């Protein structure tokens, strides 16, 4: 029955996209610079 | 002061809580004049934007405002969840009040 | 279960590198999302490759001590004059295969914890070279790997990776416990 | 100048410190009117606020404000254990005055 | 306001919505007086800018001009692919508008 | 002008290099009123902090004292190396000047 | 505008393009004071630095001076590969004016 293993493969994905999410945190996060936002918008709005 | 973001959105006229827990599936970010803002879109199907500053803003808001964009922006690239969404539901798309994230 | 695990592999260091971590077999980035890659627990558990320890079906086999994964590679690298033993820290993207599967585990004996979806390079601890089947002892510290992140991580739990089993639709552990209480649609 | 939290601290009237020794469970960050603000909760409860600025803060605090955000957004991102709250006790939740992480 | 970026890049005269779908393949930056700016260019070798900030552009488009340069910089380094990009075509090479990605 | 951070430590009176060779055992981060600070320590037991702006400092140094206090909290996270810190000796805790990061 | 760092580099006098094709080997920054800036150096050893703010800059550079010394920590931290640096050398160490890189 396709609907077991298409649900298993589903599932499957759904486990990993959402590890690789945590991974990402941790390297995408060293590339976040901060803004001064009293400079920003200390010009207008 | 709130403390939860159920709590801080009910203290407004025209707002309510949408319950995402999801990533966002599509940032578009805009520099063009009168339209510099932020949408987002989820799998689900509902669009919301962070709205271009304006007259209906107080000083406090217009920093804010700013933070929350950054925030989204990093948010979106690390596929991280969205728990939930306070908006204002008067605007088109719904406007973006507070955010919370879970885990 | 001590904190790292070992993957013997003729795939080099900077390869590695490239391709964001230890891949199973036809994804080529980690974070690659196109290459949709068929992941189901049982068929890889049962599958064997030439020269490669266990990496079809969307996981990639690691063993719990240097000894046994050395033995693994001496048995499936035996040609090459070096291949690595990448040692590598537990975390949820590993699943304790006789835990997951059971009496129905195909290699018992072998212990292997799997990893779905392939390790990033971030999790990998580091590596020894293998020369002509001798281990040069001497540890190469991966540089990317976090240490306070991973410092404190586990296996995923047996729990988490019984909706995951990916047994066939009629295969009989979907019957019984603990299965039953997680079968996915259509299983059963 | 102070070494560690405990000492600068124990130089404010109301505050306390607590010692958390865990990652953020969630995040909450507002843009709406008088209520910008920042609001984090850990596994056994607690829940913090950095307070929106006013007239009780002088100006070098008024960036200080910002770069806290900044920081517990970005620890509750890298699941960042913090060690130590340095907090006012007199606001509700507890507003947050320092914040000390080590590994 | 607009809900998609081809919606947002059609209010404008002079523009086009360009299909990429691709990662950024290098990042030029400047801070050379008068060509303070921008440039990014994908492996088809379609080059873009964002504009040195000029008297085309109103005063709420700088600083939305700083944080497209920002999200310029960290899209390339985290390999993010770009999905479309809404461009004025009558500046070589041609600028950003609008932004959009899609996981 | 100068070449190394040596040669920089060199222009002032009251300084001192320290090289460390290490990252960052703790941060503090203070946003209390007149203690807007940054304290860092190391396995070794020194302690070292980004002081408060006050009146000691010409206006350049404004930006610089924040961005100080940017490098010291993503150094923390990224649990970076840091080579050597010039610090005038003056202060209790000393207090940093500049900083090295090497390889 | 300029499509490529080269190009940009030649409208300037007393500029030049250096290939390197590699990562920083290290960062310095100073905040102390009149030496607010940034010096990196590379394996081949060559040294460059983001020059103080003076009188030579036009005010448009001076958002810009911040950005690259926000990129050039970024880039030192995460060992981001540089393609091409355009300097002036009519300083020591010679001066960034911009920075490009590939893949
Ligand atoms: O603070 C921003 C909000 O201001 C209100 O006045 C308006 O009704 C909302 O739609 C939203 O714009
Ligand atoms: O400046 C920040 C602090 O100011 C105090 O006067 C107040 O009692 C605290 O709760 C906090 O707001
Ligand atoms: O607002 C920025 C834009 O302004 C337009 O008027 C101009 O024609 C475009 O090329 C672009 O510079
Ligand atoms: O620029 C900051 C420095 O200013 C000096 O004059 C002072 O003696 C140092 O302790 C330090 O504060
Ligand atoms: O714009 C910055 C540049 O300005 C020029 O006048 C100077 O000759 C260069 O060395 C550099 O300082």
């Amino acid at each position: 029955g396709d609907t077991c293993n298409e649900e298993t493969q589903n599932l499957s994905t759904i486990y990993l996209r959402e590890y690789q999410s945590k991974v990402k945190r941790q390297i995408f996060s060293d590339y976040q610079s901060e803004v001064d936002i009293y400079n920003r918008i200390r010009d207008e709005l | 002061a709130p403390q939860t973001i159920t709590e801080l959105c009910s203290e407004y006229r025209n707002t309510q809580i949408y319950t995402i827990n999801d990533k966002i599936l599509s940032y578009t970010e805009s520099m063009a004049g009168k339209r510099e803002m932020v949408i987002i879109t989820f799998k689900s199907g509902e669009t919301f934007q962070v709205e271009v500053p304006g007259s209906q803003h107080i000083d406090s808001q217009k920093k804010a405002i700013e933070r929350m964009k950054d925030t989204l922006r990093i948010t979106y690239l690390t596929e991280t969840k969205i728990d939930k969404l306070c908006v204002w539901n008067n605007k088109t798309p719904n406007s973006i009040a507070a955010i919370s994230m879970k885990n | 279960n001590g904190d790292r695990l070992y993957r013997a592999d003729s795939r080099p260091p900077d390869e590695i590198k490239r391709s964001g971590g230890l891949m199973p077999r036809g994804h080529n980035e980690y974070f690659d999302r196109g290459t949709q890659m068929n992941i189901n627990l049982y068929d890889h558990a049962r599958g064997t490759q030439t020269g490669f320890v266990r990496y079809d079906d969307g996981y990639v086999s690691t063993s719990l001590s240097l000894r046994s994964a050395h033995l693994a590679g001496q048995s499936i690298l035996s040609g090459y004059s070096t291949y690595y033993i990448y040692v590598i820290a537990t975390a949820p993207n590993m699943f304790n295969v006789n835990d997951v599967l059971g009496v129905y585990s195909p290699h018992p004996y072998e212990q292997e914890v799997s990893a779905l979806g392939g390790i990033p390079y971030s999790q990998i601890y580091g590596w020894y070279r293998v020369n002509f089947g001798v281990i040069d002892e001497r540890l190469h510290r991966n540089r990317e790997y976090r240490d306070r992140y991973y410092r404190n991580l586990n296996i995923a739990p047996a729990e988490d990776g019984y909706r995951l089993a990916g047994f066939p639709p009629d295969h009989q552990a979907w019957r019984e416990e603990p299965w039953i209480h997680h079968a996915p649609q259509g299983c059963g």
